[PDB]
């Protein structure tokens, strides 16, 4: 037998192909699972521990997304961009980004943190990334972020389908 | 409008803000 | 290669199996086909041309309506209802239900003649059953309305899906 | 508040007036 998820995840897949947006949405919302369609999760996995953020932050506006790993992966990718002295867009993305607004209202002293950390004239990274290190912090985020992303092929459901007609035509019904 | 230094930063400059 | 209105048509049955009945309706609105299950259609043009019209009312008020089917099956059970002498209730199906309101509102003429037959003090046969049978207007109208009509068993899709994972197990894939 | 005559009748007058 086969979880009901997966099958409702084939049905949107579908409604993705055959450009019905409206019942997609209003289905990811009824049944509260939704399609995260990737290439490769190793791929993606690869792409976040790689620091290639442009291709993560693109998969992750595709997908739908949580707050929590929202902040957590825009909070990190603040400390890579105030690691490179790219003062101004680090600023850009804490202040005009979704996820970290959210971060702003509920926890207002996490926010003063990363803007603490963003002001200081240099960065810092012994004690940071001598608690944890950089490559540990975005393995987590990788593996909990990528946990929560599928992989399904193009057209999964019609292949099926076609599976299910040539069980038909070769092999047979059961008689009763 | 987009402040252009690394290719991954003029990228997700792009992508953030459109 | 199977049509696209055949797997909606299932994606739509299993939705009403799942008790997903909001992405139902939003997907026949969009996708512009309904699901309209019936146990047999020979079933349902047996019941149409017998004469149970209870039965047939409740299936039509089970599936998806078109006003114009609508108008003439209510007129021709409007004629079937003052044949037997019902006046109240023939009255009552004329002045009460939407598709006879849709009549009224469109065609004044045809409505006040369906009026005029409910007030005559008999059932003049003769000359309306003379132009067309009652057989044959049974008959034309349950073809129509049953070539709309759709039959699909239940749970077809996951029995499909079981069908796709035993062509998977016993028989295998394409090697590429 | 159902005039019940033919069974039919009274059946088709509880599906259309509920």
């Amino acid at each position: 037998e086969i979880e009901s998820s997966d099958v409702i995840r084939l049905i949107e897949q579908f409604l993705k192909e055959s450009n019905l947006h409206r019942t997609l949405a209003i289905l990811q919302e009824e049944t509260n699972v939704s399609l995260n369609t990737v290439d490769s999760i190793d791929g993606f996995c690869n792409e976040i521990t790689s620091g290639n953020w442009d291709n993560v932050l693109k998969t992750v506006q595709s997908l739908k997304l949580p707050a929590k790993k929202l902040i957590d992966l825009y909070e990190h990718v603040i400390i890579e961009l105030v690691e490179l002295r790219e003062l101004a867009t680090a600023r850009l993305v804490a202040r005009q980004t979704d996820p970290m607004i959210l971060l702003k209202q509920i926890d207002p002293d996490r926010f003063a943190r990363l803007e603490s950390l963003i002001n200081r004239p240099y960065f810092d990274g012994q004690e940071v990334y001598g608690d944890v290190s950089k490559e540990k912090r975005r393995s987590v985020i990788a593996q909990t972020l990528s946990s929560e992303v599928h992989v399904v092929a193009p057209s999964r459901l019609l292949s099926l389908l076609g599976q299910s007609l040539k069980w038909q035509l070769h092999q047979g019904l059961l008689p009763p | 409008q987009s402040h252009s230094e690394n290719r991954m930063v003029r990228s997700l400059h792009r992508v953030l803000f459109k």
